[PDB]
């Protein structure tokens, strides 16, 4: 009596651990590789304390006086229920971090799976309707919702066939052409992704990054290009420059070079 | 500087080392798309040829033409 | 008495001012090294410092000193 609680409480704590960068003060281990896409298991070992009585992969300060932050307690497992936690499938982009050389890559996309098995194939609509309405009850949109036909691929898995939870619903002959196709190479499962999609503001602790070759600029009445700066990478010479020829005089007080 | 891009000049003290041999100085590392520029301005000197020491910013020993 | 933490937004009329020692970044094609800088306090000399080194290169146009 707590299956759709679960799924969207796994997922909100999955979309958590996607959106840091430092867990517990170190780098998130998910972020130390280079490869575009990663699969993460069922088993959730990934997600749990490395301080716990199996080592799991998320890092602590070290000293445990202080609280760990953790998202999923340490006998947690969510491959029950009619929604069965599936794993997780993330989506990388290059990334360059000023300080950990084994930082290459950011989060992209997440996108959690919950395997149904249901008595029904078809009763996955409603097991759809509680877990949505637990997200909407906690303030979670829901991007592109879905019920999924997933195979392995050659990094985790692929969709096959997908139908959105408005189609699955609403439109009968589009969901028994969806059931249809569901066969023994497949499985049927959920595809929960959460939110976050918009440009990003700059933050008063700088923990954000500008982005490559953006420029910051000022209102000026000279009009424009006169007004703006950026930090411009040489990719032969192996140097960064800080471009202020846009700026006509630079006027400092104290001054030194190397 | 009037259309050319200028690194701030550095400069050093330099004598001749004893031998009368030539002097060997590093050129500085220039940026990419700039090259080396070099010059040699008199500061102190006498007819002393090989008799003298003048490598101390603060005196000048000379002592006489060979 | 209001204060700012590091989650507030920064304004463009400058009003919210970052936290001491927080560093200006870029994100750039250097691969994994970004191109920062910050405005140090030094306490034994009683200075503010623009440190740029973490830039390899600074290229103006006009420059001048005080």
């Amino acid at each position: 009596s707590s299956n759709a609680f679960d799924v969207i409480e796994l997922s909100s704590q999955i979309q958590r651990y996607a959106s840091l960068s430092k867990i517990n003060n170190r780098t998130n281990p998910i972020l130390k590789d280079n490869k575009a896409k990663e699969f993460k298991d069922a088993d959730l070992k990934w997600l749990k304390l490395e301080n716990c009585p199996t080592a799991g992969d998320v890092p602590t300060t070290g000293n445990n006086n202080d609280l760990q932050d953790q998202f999923i307690a340490c006998d947690a497992d969510y491959r029950k229920g009619d929604l069965s936690y599936f794993g997780s499938q993330f989506e990388f982009s290059t990334y360059v971090h000023p300080s950990n050389p084994e930082i290459q890559r950011q989060i992209k996309q997440v996108v959690s799976y919950f395997q149904y098995r249901g008595m029904e194939r078809a009763f996955i609509g409603d097991a759809a309707g509680y877990v949505i309405s637990e997200a909407k009850k906690k303030g979670f949109s829901a991007q592109d919702y879905r019920i999924v036909l997933i195979e392995p691929d050659r990094v985790g898995y692929f969709e096959s066939n997908a139908i959105s939870y408005e189609e699955f619903i609403e439109n009968p002959s589009a969901r028994e052409n969806f059931l249809l196709k569901a066969t023994k190479d497949r499985t049927l499962a959920l595809a929960v992704s959460l939110a976050q999609t918009g440009e990003i503001a700059m933050q008063r602790d700088g923990s954000v990054a500008f982005l490559e070759d953006s420029e910051l600029c000022w209102d000026t009445a000279a009009g424009s290009a006169k007004s703006c700066l950026s930090v411009r990478y040489d990719t032969v010479g192996n140097k960064t420059e800080l471009d202020l020829k846009q700026i006509d005089v630079v006027s400092a007080k104290g001054l030194s070079f190397e | 500087s009037d259309g050319k891009t200028k690194t701030p000049v550095v400069s050093t003290y330099e004598t001749f080392q004893d031998g009368g041999r030539a002097k060997t100085i590093n050129a500085i590392e220039c940026p990419t798309g700039l090259n080396n520029r070099f010059a040699a301005v008199v500061s102190s000197f006498s007819t002393a040829g090989q008799n003298a020491n003048f490598s101390s910013e603060s005196a000048k020993d000379s002592q006489g033409t060979t």
